[PDB]
RNA sequence: ACGAGAACAUGCGCGACAUUCCGAA
């Protein structure tokens, strides 16, 4: 990472970089739906679209916080192991194993001081931070988008609000700290969409 | 089995007249055996027939028919003699007589066979 | 790219989504596209005078495919056709990038059209005889060979050809272009 | 609180499983990565309601069971059914012996008309295979737990005595359910009572 | 209230059976001779439509009588019919597998015929795997209980298929004396559900 | 669609002899010799084809409309199914007497007068076979003519051979036909 | 291999005119043990499984005695002494080993008629 | 409050049709 930030990463080390990536493979399961035949209809195809892991491969984040939200977590993390993330998670999809631990490889990145920030997380700053949070910022925007999860929220499943967020790896001159938006229009409940900064701070 | 050492030593050459004959014995020619293989032919077809896990008394007749003509074979020619008493066949037929088992006689009949398979193999 | 292609593309059950810059997208038949695809290699080539070269990726999709699938896909195909030389064509998954000859002689001109006239006087084109090549073929067993060398002996084809698939299979970096005219010609005649 | 069961087992295939989806005839569904023989748990998830639908015959308990997107009474699916993956046990019981995990079945189909047989291939996973299965209950209401797990057995036996995948009709797909454990791995909620097959 | 009924038995080989996979149909688990289901499916529903009446200039299986849709399944569109008859592979018994240990049986045989032209009177020879005749296979049926009233019809006409396969072969060429066979069940009891099958036969 | 079911005997007069790949053909599970239905119908189709071509396909139509044809476009259902003879009980108990004896044969040559002898394993005379065969009425109309023809062909077996070298004394069988009964059906 | 290797040494017509209906036999024999040991599952040879090997090998011997074919290809591939091989080391992974050995045998002398 | 929720890659389909282990002594 760093040696990337000082400029030391060649073209070629890019592209064996960008080929070393082992994560796994992506597939499209054709799957059909045959509740129409038995009302004299017929079978409705369709796809999802999966990715599975190699065998020492997987998905990491960090936390961070007090004690009290580390342990909450961890047994939310617990929970969510049997509950599964992403997709069809009640279809076969998303489940998984975690295990939370410390972590002094990346204490020693996070430890760091630099003059550049590089966003971990897909954030953004209230209007106040981004009034100057935002110069000679080098960033991407994400449409984040997609339908409410609830059984509460509505009667119909409705989509919440568009939201916009910066990528992961975004660099700012200025740490803004993001906040938890509300992307429910009316609803019974309000809809959360968390775009807080976990910052790492480089040397350009 | 073991009939290949039997079969080795009862095995020689014959040479006569630039002829070379391989074969064990002057006398033991395919048909004059072969009288005696028809007869536990048909002995071990009647076994197959009757399935039956003893050995049966009319086998047990053929059998002891079996064993005059094995007298009257070693009578007949000294080198059907000299084979039989290498084999010990006798003492096969008596112990498949003595216990009066489906599998002795099976197992005996294999060693026969053996016997004459080894003894068409080294001619 | 914006005037030649149209010319180059002549007969073919090709539409192209667009053809300009140094980029080009064509959707039609596959086997269209594959023969195209040489074409164009062969007039670019002969357009550029060698001094460009320029990297592909041929997707095989169903009708009602997703079309984002479908792009997404093709592009993985042609970055996974632009590394190292970077003058390759990937073919309809990552382990078939071959080269533009290798693919156009090795492959199709050499081991398919052969296979395909021998089989041709089959009663079934050889379609069961062969998926059971390709059975053979993808396993990795020494015993395998054997019974690769006796499926090609109960053949009932030229002793040659049987003598050149098992010389083919034999060796690596040919037994991945054996089983690509393989999977060409079952596709080629099916339904 | 809320709670979750965790029912681990084994799929053993009585006959040979076809679950559609190189150049193979009729292939099976298969892992990305390992090449290995699945079955994928929407096909465990949709055999065990259509089963279920017909012997209860959406109705209510369908719904708590397997979710529902119907307006105004949107249901949460209670079971989690993963995907079978292909045991290990298996495997290396397939490794030995020299066994191939999947075979190729020949049928014929002879005309009405002509007596003419016209051959079909399809690919099938061999008899002595076993696939690991997992499911998750989650025990949205803890006072329906006993008639969701009475439903649940109903639905095994029914599979059992069913098809799983394919044209089972024509002998093809039959399958039997061996249930290793059935542990609350989430809350409170007491399941050594409980009980499947 | 769905019902299954469980119709379990034995298929006791009469003449050489030979069902094409000249080698014949195995279990590749077991390397076993084995009865594919749809063999048994298709030569029950054949037998039941040209005995009940087939259609003149009939092309399709979906256009057989509404009796032989009902019970082995029709697919045309819209009127789709699910097969109320579930016909399982037959594995070779564990009892023949004793029978034929004893007296060292193979399980199968090799037969040699010859083709003899009628001009050339030259006599082609080949080999055709046939199983053993003392051979038996487990049989499983599973019938789906749709409508009460037409069970026990249904079943009537399942007694003709049997009635039908009794007198004919199974599979290979059966015009030649391969194939012949015979069903012994063993038990008719209601697996699934809370119908009465006691009176239920089908021979 | 009416099955109709001839139950029988094959009584044979002489050695009958298939050649098994001298042995003879015998059943794997009961030890004992069998004919073959698969030579029984050869030999009836090819005497009655002879009473009545290099496809072997082409015959005349009685032939197709009874044992069947493979004609491209013209593939006609066999009504007549020969099953496999197998030994008699009655016989067996009769004979129990091999089921089966070996026949010498010198095989003299003409020019050099030199024997090459052989054995030939046949079945013993006065041995029986039950045999069964199924007649399926595709059309009601013409079954009697087949029936006719059927007898043809009866009569011509009982003229000729069945099986291995009926020019020098083998194969000479006889039928006794015990019920002609319609087993499926109302016909 | 060395099956590919004698079976091209004898290759001129192989091993002096052999065909696979005079080996018929004794392949139907050595698939008939090979199906007994792959419905048992011990990883040693059972002792009737040891007497069928025994007539196994008296088969081999009396083949050998019938046909000059037969006889030079017992000779050149070693099959008689690795039937006492596998007596010998009665494992059933030996067994499977001689019978891939033997099926690699036949399917490479098919191949070069 | 996971571009999410519900969705069986499934229904029909005989590896089958014609074939003397025969001529010769
Ligand atoms: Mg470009």
């Amino acid at each position: 990472y760093s040696e990337y930030l000082r400029g030391e990463i060649d073209s070629l080390e890019a592209s064996k970089i960008a080929e070393s990536l082992n994560l796994g493979k992506a597939s499209l399961s054709t799957k059909v739906s045959l509740q129409a035949v038995d009302h004299n209809g017929e079978s409705e195809p369709y796809s999802v679209g999966n990715f599975t892991f190699y065998p020492e491969s997987g998905l990491y984040f960090l936390a961070k916080g007090n004690a009290d939200t580390i342990g909450q977590l961890e047994i939310l993390m617990h929970a969510l192991q049997y509950s599964g993330i992403g997709g069809k998670r009640s279809a076969g999809y998303g489940q998984f194993r975690c295990t939370i631990e410390d972590s002094g490889k990346f204490d020693s990145l996070l430890s760091q001081t630099g003059n550049i920030a590089i966003l971990l997380s897909s954030a953004m700053a209230s209007d106040e931070e981004l009034v100057d949070c935002l110069e000679d910022a080098r960033y991407l925007l994400k449409k984040r988008t997609g339908f409410v999860q609830s059984k509460t929220y509505a009667d119909q499943l409705v989509k919440k609000k568009d939201f916009y967020a910066f990528s992961a790896g975004s660099t700012f001159y200025q740490k803004f700290n993001g906040k938890i938006f509300d992307v429910s229009d009316n609803g019974r409940h309000s809809v959360y969409r968390y775009a807080k900064a976990f910052w790492l701070e480089g040397k350009i | 089995n073991f009939a290949r050492k039997v079969v080795e030593e009862n095995k020689r050459v014959k040479d006569n007249r630039g002829r070379q004959e391989i074969v064990l014995f002057n006398g033991l020619t395919t048909s004059k055996l072969r009288n005696l293989l028809e007869l536990i032919n048909h002995v071990y077809t009647k076994v197959y027939n009757s399935d039956d896990t003893t050995l049966s008394e009319d086998v047990r007749d053929e059998l002891e028919y079996l064993k005059v003509k094995f007298a009257y074979e070693s009578g007949r020619e000294p080198a059907v003699r000299t084979f039989i008493e290498k084999t010990y066949v006798d003492k096969l037929v008596d112990v498949v007589l003595k216990k009066n088992t489906k599998k002795i006689f099976l197992d005996y009949c294999k060693y026969f066979e053996a016997l004459v398979a080894y003894a068409k193999f080294y001619r | 790219f914006k005037f030649e292609l149209s010319n180059i593309l002549k007969g073919a059950r090709i539409s192209v989504i667009y053809s300009g810059g140094d980029d080009l997208f064509l959707i039609g038949a596959w086997d269209d596209v594959i023969s195209k695809a040489l074409v164009l290699r062969k007039a670019f080539t002969r357009f550029s005078a060698g001094k460009l070269t320029f990297s592909a990726g041929i997707g095989m999709y169903p009708v009602k495919y997703p079309i984002s699938k479908m792009a997404s896909e093709t592009g993985v195909l042609e970055d996974l056709a632009k590394r190292g030389e970077k003058n390759q064509v990937a073919l309809w998954n990552d382990s078939k990038v071959f080269g533009w000859s290798q693919l156009e002689e090795q492959i199709l001109k050499e081991k398919m059209i052969p296979l395909q006239e021998a089989l041709t006087n089959s009663q079934e084109h050889g379609k069961s005889f062969l998926y059971k090549m390709l059975e053979l073929l993808r396993n990795e067993d020494q015993i395998n060979i054997a019974r690769l060398a006796y499926l090609l002996a109960r053949s009932s084809l030229s002793e040659e050809l049987t003598q050149s698939i098992f010389a083919w299979s034999q060796n690596k970096q040919q037994k991945v272009e054996l089983i690509t005219a393989i999977e060409y010609l079952v596709y080629q005649i099916r339904e | 609180m809320y709670s979750k069961i965790r029912i681990v087992g084994k799929i053993d295939v009585l006959t040979g499983l076809h679950i559609g989806g190189g150049a193979i005839a009729s292939p099976v569904v298969r892992d990305p990565y390992s090449r290995l023989p699945i079955i994928p748990g929407s096909s465990i998830k949709g055999k065990m309601r259509s089963l279920l639908a017909k012997h209860i015959g959406d109705a209510p308990e369908i719904l708590r069971l397997f979710g529902s997107s119907q307006k105004g009474a949107i249901q949460s699916s209670r079971l989690q059914i993963s995907d079978a993956f292909f045991s290990k046990a298996s495997q290396e019981e397939f490794d030995k012996k020299d066994l191939a995990y999947t075979e190729t079945k020949f049928e014929n189909t002879i005309s009405r008309l002509t007596a003419v047989a016209n051959p079909r291939q399809i690919e099938r996973v061999t008899r002595g295979a076993s696939f690991d299965f997992h499911i998750i209950y989650n025990v949205e209401n803890i006072n329906e737990v006993m008639a969701d797990f009475e439903n649940i057995k109903t639905a095994i036996h029914l599979l059992e005595n069913d098809y799983l995948g394919g044209g089972g009709t024509r002998g093809n797909g039959r399958i039997r359910f061996v249930i290793d454990s059935i542990d609350t791995v989430v809350g409170d909620f007491d399941s050594s009572n409980l009980s499947i097959k």
